[PDB]
RNA sequence: UGGAGAGUUUGAUCCUGGCUCAGGGUGAACGCUGGCGGCGUGCCUAAGACAUGCAAGUCGUGCGGGCCGCGGGAUUUUACUCCGUGGUCAGCGGCGGACGGGUGAGUAACGCGUGGGUGACCUACCCGGAAGAGGGGGACAACCCGGGGAAACUCGGGCUAAUCCCCCAUGUGGACCCGCCCCUUGGGGUGUGUCCAAAGGGCUUUGCCCGCUUCCGGAUGGGCCCGCGUCCCAUCAGCUAGUUGGUGGGGUAAUGGCCCACCAAGGCGACGACGGGUAGCCGGUCUGAGAGGAUGGCCGGCCACAGGGGCACUGAGACACGGGCCCCACUCCUACGGGAGGCAGCAGUUAGGAAUCUUCCGCAAUGGGCGCAAGCCUGACGGAGCGACGCCGCUUGGAGGAAGAAGCCCUUCGGGGUGUAAACUCCUGAACCCGGGACGAAACCCCCGACGAGGGGACUGACGGUACCGGGGUAAUAGCGCCGGCCAACUCCGUGCCAGCAGCCGCGGUAAUACGGAGGGCGCGAGCGUUACCCGGAUUCACUGGGCGUAAAGGGCGUGUAGGCGGCCUGGGGCGUCCCAUGUGAAAGA
């Protein structure tokens, strides 16, 4: 199961800081602040002009570690999305970007990808009212993600959805704050997300 | 004997037969002669259950016992059902 | 190791002896009356083939023969029965043949 | 339908019967180029009727022997010992193609 | 909506050319590792051998008995006997045992695939229609009495019923000879002549039901014929006496040298006959940009086989896996004369093998067989069990947390790394405990109605006390491969052409990013590696898509056989070729 070890870590080695900490890879370190290199013995050291593949790779590994999704499934999801109708790269962003256990942290009921997987196994999160548990779900768009009413108590849920009294949120995507649930209204475009990550690099990493 | 009756598609614990006519030696999913409905038993669908009735009558019309359960189901879309 | 339905090898040895025996019966006619025809023969060749003929159909009936297998004796003898008699002379008693 | 074949006879070398050879023309399978095949069928003859040189039709028939199994439906045109001629060296060049 | 290339011949270059790798795949096996569940799938080898249990029956509404019971009767004497009823056993008679299940040995062939023929044919049960069922006679088991055998069993004698068997009649009709008519291979029709039917049972008993016989039809299943397609060797080139055709017979449901007598001298082959090797074929599967290559496990279709080889009987169907006969091999019983037997059904045992499961629950569901029904049978099937064998989902925590503990690795001795990683603070609560708890199942059947239509009613869950719901509630598993280039990831020790690595180029001879250990790093993650096999890259058999002066490659030269190819103009035909309709192209798969 997912990764589960040293993670900002790799707020390191991609050389560019991934939210993976969530509140702390905020504030003055997703030690990207602090140490604004590769990890281990030679993290410092004399770069070296690296090959197309390694490039292609990276960028890959980047994409994936972002929402932490394994090899597995990242393979998969792509492949549907090359034989899926349209321009391939941004339908691949599309449909990780439907994912629940992403979605709900998109609303910043938590305020982590990580921390918002353990929602969703743990049951506190709701799609049109019925429970749902599985972090892979394809929201669709028109579904309403809610908080469990059971849930709503919880002092991390309360905090959370507190800090978002004032926040703004996607453009694809609504939040009833009070209500502590919000609203899938459509699939982005690349246009809508500001990822790190030169998609087609990816494709071209997938045509060898 | 030709039959209509009940064929077994689906999955395991997910029941769905075909309604299906078909020589009474051949074994049960083996090959029909038509497909005239489907039915699902556990309803988790709207649409449990369906049959071309114009087509069920014709072969009725040329003889061909239903079994017992395939013409429950038959009578319930009122195949038999007159005037 | 005893299954009750050996029943029906003992029964299968009956229709066996049943049959074996119309069929026998059915040839040393035929052979009798082709015979008496090969010889110029009103009534005697004829009233045979005509016992003959009743046979077949009468084996036709059962399991015996069955069919037109029973029709097919019928044709070759008949036939051959008349030939045999216009390749000398008389053609009498009505019998059998549509004359 | 009864498949209707149309070729020459290179044979009345025997009794109620011809040899017919047939040809045939198509592309190839894989390489394009049109080919030519053909095939010799015995024909039927009841009448011995026809002879060397006939161009022929011939149809499907219910069997009249082990590989009789077609009858010649009619004539074409007469002559054609050209064929025939070219037919029977292709024969005997096989003559000096042994060891 | 589709196509990537790299390493390696030289001191260097270009080219040719082979080898090798990066990707996908698998009924896999093997090493280290291993938490949860769902859906799949699991003898590829010896078509070797098999202990034990189950895997095909059912019908008393076809018939007569035996054996163990109960009840009532004839007599007022208990012997003898008539009737009724319950067990239970087989027998006779019917239907099923030709389906369902297994397996791939054989088979290069009308076996399969595809499209057609059948004027050359058959089809039990089912549906529609027409017309019938009036008399008589017989036997063989059961049962009883003998005799032979050790056993399997067997031979004789006597009695008997029926939906068992025969005779005679009635002939809606149908069969055959002959003739005539239509049609055109043996298809319809028709006239004399001959020939051929039947069975009874149950009652809610005169009016129904389950059946019976003859005929024409329908439906479904199948037989035989034909065109085209179907691997390798020409270091297999000539093959053939039922052989090719004829006439006439037999045989069959039916064509045909299928078989037989007689006549004739024919048939096949470089367009590959004959011979040898290999192989069940297809829907489809995998791979590929495609063309194509490879493949035919599972599921579905057709074939073949049932220890090896013959044969027939019964029957609508068989030349029959759990029917029969004989020969061969093999195992067992044997009183040595003789018998018995056949898991390529489900489990399971053994043997070969790198390798392949439970002697499980249920007939509750679907399907099948017999029965009017109730029901009985079904290792078909529906489920559970074992394998990470495959695919999918999910857990081993979440948020805080130092200019950063300890330990271990480097160190130009200042420091750098593991590293927010742990510690520890709050949070959630896989596992586990409690409570409740399914759908899958409404029919058949009974009651109303009319045995219809329609209405009503009840019985029935193997999976399972499982899934799912509610309540409580514990921080609670991580391994494997790799870091010389191709290819993502580097330093210290150890070791010295040793020990060892290595897919290919190649690493190791005291300073080794290539060996072995450390720390660290890269990649995947309940997996990760390895070996084998397939397509790929390989335009490296080149149709798409290659070549031959010197790289592999022009025959030593002619002559010419077959074959391939063929100038200008016109015309006919319409085989090639093109277009439109229409049929076929099953379902599953994509
Ligand atoms: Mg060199
Ligand atoms: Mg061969
Ligand atoms: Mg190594
Ligand atoms: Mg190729
Ligand atoms: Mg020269
Ligand atoms: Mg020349």
């Amino acid at each position: 199961g997912r990764y589960i070890g040293p993670v900002c870590r790799l707020c390191r080695r991609e050389g560019v800081k991934l939210y993976l900490k969530g509140e702390r890879c905020y504030s003055p370190k997703c030690a990207m602040e602090r140490r604004p290199y590769p990890p281990g013995q030679h993290g410092q050291k004399r770069a070296r002009r690296p090959s197309d593949y390694a490039v292609r790779l990276r960028e890959k590994q980047k994409l994936r570690r972002i929402y932490g999704i394994s090899e597995r499934q990242f393979r998969n999801l792509f492949e549907e999305a090359s034989k899926k109708k349209g321009v391939t790269g941004s339908v691949f962003l599309g449909l990780l970007e439907s994912r629940l256990d992403n979605v709900v942290y998109r609303l910043g009921f938590a305020v982590s990808r990580r921390q918002a997987r353990q929602l969703v196994r743990h049951g506190h999160i709701t799609v049109n009212g019925r429970r749902v548990d599985l972090p892979s779900y394809r929201v669709r768009p028109g579904d309403e993600i809610a908080v469990a009413e059971k849930s709503r108590n919880l002092e991390l849920i309360r905090q959370n959805l507190e800090a978002m009294k004032g926040r703004k949120v996607g453009p694809w995507l609504s939040l009833d704050v009070e209500g502590m649930k919000g609203k899938f209204l459509r699939l982005p475009d690349r246009e809508d997300l500001a990822l790190p990550v030169n998609e087609q690099l990816v494709i071209e990493f997938y045509s060898r | 004997m030709v039959k209509i009756r009940l064929a077994r598609f689906g999955s395991k614990h997910n029941p769905h037969y075909r309604i299906v006519v078909t020589d009474a030696r051949r074994k049960r999913d083996g090959k029909y002669i038509e497909k005239i409905g489907y039915y699902d038993p556990r309803k988790t669908t709207p649409d449990w259950l369906k049959v071309d009735v114009e087509r069920a009558r014709y072969w009725l019309s040329v003889g061909a016992q239903p079994t017992d359960t395939a013409r429950r189901l038959l009578r319930q879309a009122g195949v038999f059902r007159q005037e | 190791r005893n299954l009750s339905a050996l029943k029906r090898h003992r029964q299968s040895l009956k229709r066996r002896l049943r049959n074996k025996a119309k069929k026998s019966a059915i040839k040393t006619l035929s052979k009798k009356a082709i015979q008496l025809a090969q010889e110029g023969k009103a009534e005697e060749a004829l009233k045979i083939m005509r016992k003959a003929e009743s046979l077949i159909d009468k084996a036709a009936k059962g399991s015996t023969l069955h069919k037109n297998a029973a029709a097919r004796r019928k044709s070759r003898l008949m036939r051959k029965v008349r030939q045999l008699l216009e390749a000398a002379g008389a053609p009498l008693i009505g019998g059998g043949l549509s004359a | 339908p009864k498949k209707v074949l149309t070729g020459v006879v290179v044979s009345d070398k025997m009794q109620k019967t011809v040899t017919v050879l047939v040809e045939r023309q198509f592309p190839h399978p894989l390489y394009g180029k049109v080919i030519k095949r053909s095939k010799k069928y015995l024909a039927h003859d009841p009448e011995e009727k026809y002879k060397l040189g006939d161009v022929v039709e011939i149809i499907e028939s219910r069997p009249i022997s082990k590989r009789k199994r077609f009858r010649v439906l009619r004539l074409v045109e007469s002559g054609r010992m050209d064929l025939v001629e070219k037919y029977l060296i292709r024969r005997q060049n096989y003559e000096s193609l042994s060891k």
